[PDB]
């Protein structure tokens, strides 16, 4: 088992997860104004990915944490550089509330449920790329600006809509800001180094995850997300996955198996947590937290010594904080 | 089963999730995180009866040594069973982040 | 220390106590330390117009502002005055956390 | 990590493992069960300091809850870790047969 | 909750005569079938006291016996005239057969 780059076909794909916005301000001084308006000032990413599909954007709106129903108008400056597909999966927000997008020419907005595309209005307007110039646009046609945020290019953006009041009623782009109720999420592939010993089994299968650091500058327990899905198709697989999880420091593994069935063994130093997806369609052994050895060939050895072997699979992360698991037809 | 839903609609004494503010700089002392300054962690409580979420036999056994041995002090206690990751932003350095702090917010309480 | 000092890391930015005996940051932002070796600083610089206070994590071998800092084992940021050109400087340093938040000029009296 | 004989050998007042012995028929009322009519099931008992073997993020943040706030009625407690199982032999009609009462004796203990 | 019987084979009773006595068996076992009654018999006799218990069907006969008892919820010893030596059969539903043997009412 030389320790070698993992390939893009291996069974275990590490990324890093992150939510982070390249800047932005809250303001709840908009409360006066019986319309709330929010700027997600999209900037293009470095990949060269996306060439002549036109990128489509979802929107995840939420109430606040001190707000269980929104029913306000909300106006969002959509302002991006290039048209998007706007599929506003809203959440927990009234029905019948006009939401007004002001969009770049081509973008689309689209709504999960008709209800919200028929209240809902689509204008579409040109606005200055910088994000200086479209405050000052929003402030002229609005007078005030609920909050604004650039944020990179992305396929997700959770927002929190409603006026937080622990931010003052003044709105100032600062690169230091950054506030859970506005955040983009990212995630890209990690290096990591492993082997296949075993191929795929449909008896049983071991699959070893190591991880080094979650990639936390604190020392405090963080959760790493393990997927565990079929490699290819959506056809609900039958088979039996032995994972063993390391981690240096405190890390929660937090395992979601969607469209998988069977027995899952997972051992590990550190605690572990199952979404009810993973525990309804498949049996997960309860994990013993036993102070396992140190080192990819050390772990290796133990688990020949308990007979879950061969191991199908061993890869290292060093730093990352989001796995998947594919399973071979 | 015994989620925050179950104990907050209706008042159970046995176990399950009760409500608890959670306040990084008062309550915990902690200042290394700028937000949340604090949050909501329903902390696990109540004892279990013989006839309840008892998954391991050997809290059934326990249960019965009380009942019929009350003076033992030796009975199941109340454990969290599945936890949410708290959300957190601070900041290192100049550079704001984002991270999940882990198994800091409980939902599900069994005995054992 | 294996734990960074947690100190207050506002940049420069206006200030509203001067020369002050005891003086508060009053910096939102409690950052952790890039590495545990740099604790907190702060600068205070009077001009003629404007007063701006400075909080950050620094090293304490690196010299700050062309300044040298001794006081980098200080429990309290215990704060000297430097010879700046024409504006009125001082400068602290402390290995506490959130330190360099509470600000003292002259202790004195 | 904390095995029987730790605690035995050397006594610790934080979450260990304590004797208590449980009798099938008396205790239990396990009627039905030939060899051995009791046997000795540790439980675990200990308050849990905020330096010492824990595992769950959350047990730690509820010790510095108790720590920064002494009068909570909220702490992480003392719950078995590794149950061992019971091998017993008893009789199925005419037939004799051996069995294993999984998780039956405590062998560990642990804060949460 | 639980249900006690004696289940011992043959074997061999020092309470002969007597009014009643302990369960003298310490073998316990559970029935194969749940419906089975516990059947207790006696054939003490001047030679040797031997007695046994079992748990069978009540519909199915022991020993080419008709077990008519089989609905008292307690082991209740029915004399029945055997050669060699008298018969004493009892079957009980209830739990807990063990907790004494009882052959006679009256004293």
């Amino acid at each position: 088992c030389e320790l070698l780059p993992v390939g893009v076909g291996h069974p275990v794909q590490a990324m890093l997860k992150s939510f982070t916005a390249l800047s932005g301000c809250a303001s709840r001084g908009t409360t006066s104004h019986p319309q709330e308006v929010h700027i997600i000032n999209l900037r293009k990413g470095s990949a060269q990915g996306a060439r002549e599909k036109t990128a489509e954007v979802a929107l995840h709106l939420r109430p606040i944490q001190s707000l269980h129903v929104h029913q306000k108008p909300l106006v969002f400056i959509l302002n991006s550089p290039q048209p998007i597909l706007w599929k506003v999966r809203t959440e927990k927000l009234a029905p019948g509330v006009k939401r007004i997008f002001h969009v770049v020419e081509g973008s689309e907005v689209h709504f999960e449920v008709g209800n919200f595309s028929k209240s809902g209005e689509v204008k579409v307007e040109t606005l200055p790329h910088g994000n200086e110039h479209l405050l000052n646009w929003a402030h002229h046609r609005y007078t005030a600006v609920t909050s604004f945020s650039e944020l990179r290019m992305a396929h997700d953006i959770y927002i929190k809509v409603g006026e937080d009041p622990v931010f003052s009623e003044t709105c100032k782009i600062d690169n230091k800001f950054l506030s859970l109720n506005y955040l983009a999420s990212y995630i890209e592939p990690q290096p990591s180094t492993g082997c296949v010993l075993s191929g795929p089994d449909h008896e049983q299968e071991v699959h070893i995850i190591e991880l080094q650091a979650p990639n936390s500058s604190s020392a405090f327990q963080v959760d790493v997300i393990v997927d565990l899905r079929p490699l290819d198709g959506d056809i609900p697989l039958h088979r039996d996955v032995v994972l063993l999880l390391k981690g240096e420091k405190s890390v929660n593994w937090v395992i979601k198996a969607h469209k998988v069935m069977g027995k899952l063994e997972i051992m590990t130093s550190d605690t572990v947590s199952l979404s009810e997806d993973t525990e309804r369609l498949m049996q997960v052994s309860k994990t013993v937290k036993q102070k396992l050895p140190a080192g990819s060939q050390a772990l290796i050895q133990w688990a020949e010594e308990n007979g879950f072997n061969p191991v199908t699979s061993y890869t290292n992360t060093p730093v990352a904080n989001h796995f998947n698991l594919r399973l071979r037809e | 089963a015994l989620d925050t839903n179950y104990c907050f609609s209706s008042t159970e004494k046995n176990c399950c999730v009760r409500q608890l503010y959670i306040d990084f700089r008062k309550d915990l002392g902690w200042k290394w995180i700028h937000e949340p300054k604090g949050y909501h962690a329903n902390f696990c409580l109540g004892p279990c009866p013989y006839i309840w979420s008892l998954d391991t036999q050997y809290s059934k056994v326990l249960a019965l040594y009380n009942q019929h041995n009350p003076g033992a002090s030796a009975a199941p206690c109340c454990v969290p069973q599945a936890l949410e990751p708290l959300p957190i932003v601070y900041y290192v350095g100049r550079k704001p982040k984002v991270e999940q702090l882990s198994n800091m917010i409980v939902r599900s309480c069994k005995c054992s | 220390v294996k734990f960074p000092q947690l100190c207050k890391f506002c940049d420069v930015r206006f200030s509203t106590c001067d020369n002050q005996k005891s003086c508060m940051s009053n910096c939102s932002i409690t950052s952790i330390c890039e590495k545990p070796q740099e604790v907190c600083v702060a600068v205070w610089r009077k001009n003629d117009e404007n007063i701006t206070l400075e909080t950050v994590c620094h090293d304490p071998k690196l010299p700050y502002h062309d300044f040298i800092l001794e006081d980098a084992a200080s429990p309290k940021c215990i704060m000297k005055e430097k010879k700046k050109p024409g504006e009125t400087f001082f400068m602290c340093s402390c290995s506490s956390d959130e330190c360099n938040d509470n600000i003292i000029f002259s202790e004195e009296y």
